[PDB]
C-alpha cells in the first residue's frame, strides 16, 4: 500500500483506523471528552508546520519550496476541523456534525502527512537519479578512450562511481516494500557490476589495436548493455505503485 | 531525519485520537 517501509510503519496503523472508522460510519452511543487526545494532535502539528516552515525558507530544492507548503496547509486545516469536534464533542457527545468533522479531520491529516512523505521521497530518489545520470554519462566517454594514459584516467574515475551507485541501490531496494522492485533492482545493479570489467577490457583491446572495428564493436555492446540497465534502474527507481 | 520524525509524530497523536473515539 505504501512503497516504502518507512512510509508503511509511519501511516498504515492509522491509515487501516480511518478505512474502518469510515465502514463503520457507513452501515451505523456517546464519543468520549476528545480533549486531551485533540491537544496532543495540536501539539504534533504546530511542531511539524513550525519545522516544515523553516526547510521551505533554507532548502535549495525548488520542488520542495513548492510541494512541501500546500500539504502544511491540508494538514492545519484537517487539525482544526479536529479541534472543532472535540469542541462539539465537549457540548454534545451524541453530535452528528461532529463525527464527519472526525473523519474529514482524519483524512486530511493523513492525506497531508502522505504528500509530506512521498515529497521527501521523490526528493531522495532524485538525488539517486543524479548519480545514476553521472554514470550513464560517463559510460558516453568510454568511446573517446584512445591511449593507456586515458585508460588508467577513466577507471581511476568509474571505478569508484560505480561502487557508490551500486550502495545507493543496495540500500534503496531494502527500504522498499514491493518485491518485484527490488527484484528489479538488484537485478540490473547486478548486470551493470558485472560489465564493468568486461567494459574496461574492451577498451583495452581498442586501445592496444578491420581489426579495430571487432574492439569498436564489443566496447560499445557493453556500454549498450549496461546504459540499458542503468535506464531501467532509473524508470524503477520512480515507482511508487502497484506489485 | 527532522521531518519524517515531525510526521511519525503526527500520525502517533492522531492514531490514539482515533482509539479515544471508540
Amino acid at each position: 500500500v505504501f512503497h516504502t517501509r518507512t512510509i508503511e510503519s509511519i501511516l498504515e496503523p492509522v491509515a487501516q483506523q480511518i478505512s474502518h472508522l469510515v465502514i463503520m460510519h457507513e452501515e451505523g452511543k456517546a464519543i468520549p471528552d476528545l480533549t486531551a487526545p485533540v491537544a496532543a494532535v495540536q501539539a504534533a502539528v504546530s511542531n511539524l508546520v513550525r519545522v516544515g516552515k523553516e526547510t521551505v525558507q533554507t532548502t535549495e530544492d525548488q520542488i520542495l519550496k513548492r510541494d512541501m507548503p500546500p500539504a502544511f496547509i491540508k494538514v492545519e486545516n484537517a487539525c482544526t476541523k479536529l479541534v472543532q469536534a472535540a469542541q462539539m464533542l465537549q457540548s454534545d457527545p451524541y453530535s452528528v456534525p461532529a463525527r464527519d468533522y472526525l473523519i474529514d479531520g482524519s483524512r486530511g491529516i493523513l492525506s497531508g502527512t502522505s504528500d509530506l512523505l512521498l515529497t521527501f521521497d521523490e526528493a531522495e530518489v532524485r538525488k539517486i537519479i543524479r548519480v545514476c545520470k553521472g554514470i550513464l554519462e560517463y559510460l558516453t566517454v568510454a568511446e573517446v578512450v584512445e591511449t593507456m594514459e586515458d585508460l588508467v584516467t577513466y577507471t581511476k574515475n568509474l571505478g569508484p562511481g560505480m561502487t557508490k551507485m551500486a550502495k545507493m541501490i543496495d540500500e534503496r531496494q531494502q527500504e522498499l516494500t514491493h518485491q518485484e522492485h527490488r527484484v528489479m533492482l538488484v537485478n540490473s545493479m547486478n548486470t551493470v557490476k558485472e560489465l564493468l570489467p568486461v567494459l574496461i577490457s574492451a577498451m583495452k583491446i581498442f586501445v592496444t589495436t578491420q581489426g579495430i572495428e571487432e574492439a569498436l564493436k564489443n566496447r560499445n555492446f557493453t556500454v549498450e548493455k549496461m546504459s540499458a540497465e542503468i535506464n531501467e534502474i532509473i524508470r524503477v527507481l520512480q515507482l511508487t505503485s502497484w506489485d | 531525519v527532522v521531518l519524517i520524525n515531525a510526521v511519525k509524530d503526527v500520525a502517533k497523536a492522531l492514531g490514539d485520537l482515533i482509539s479515544a473515539t471508540k
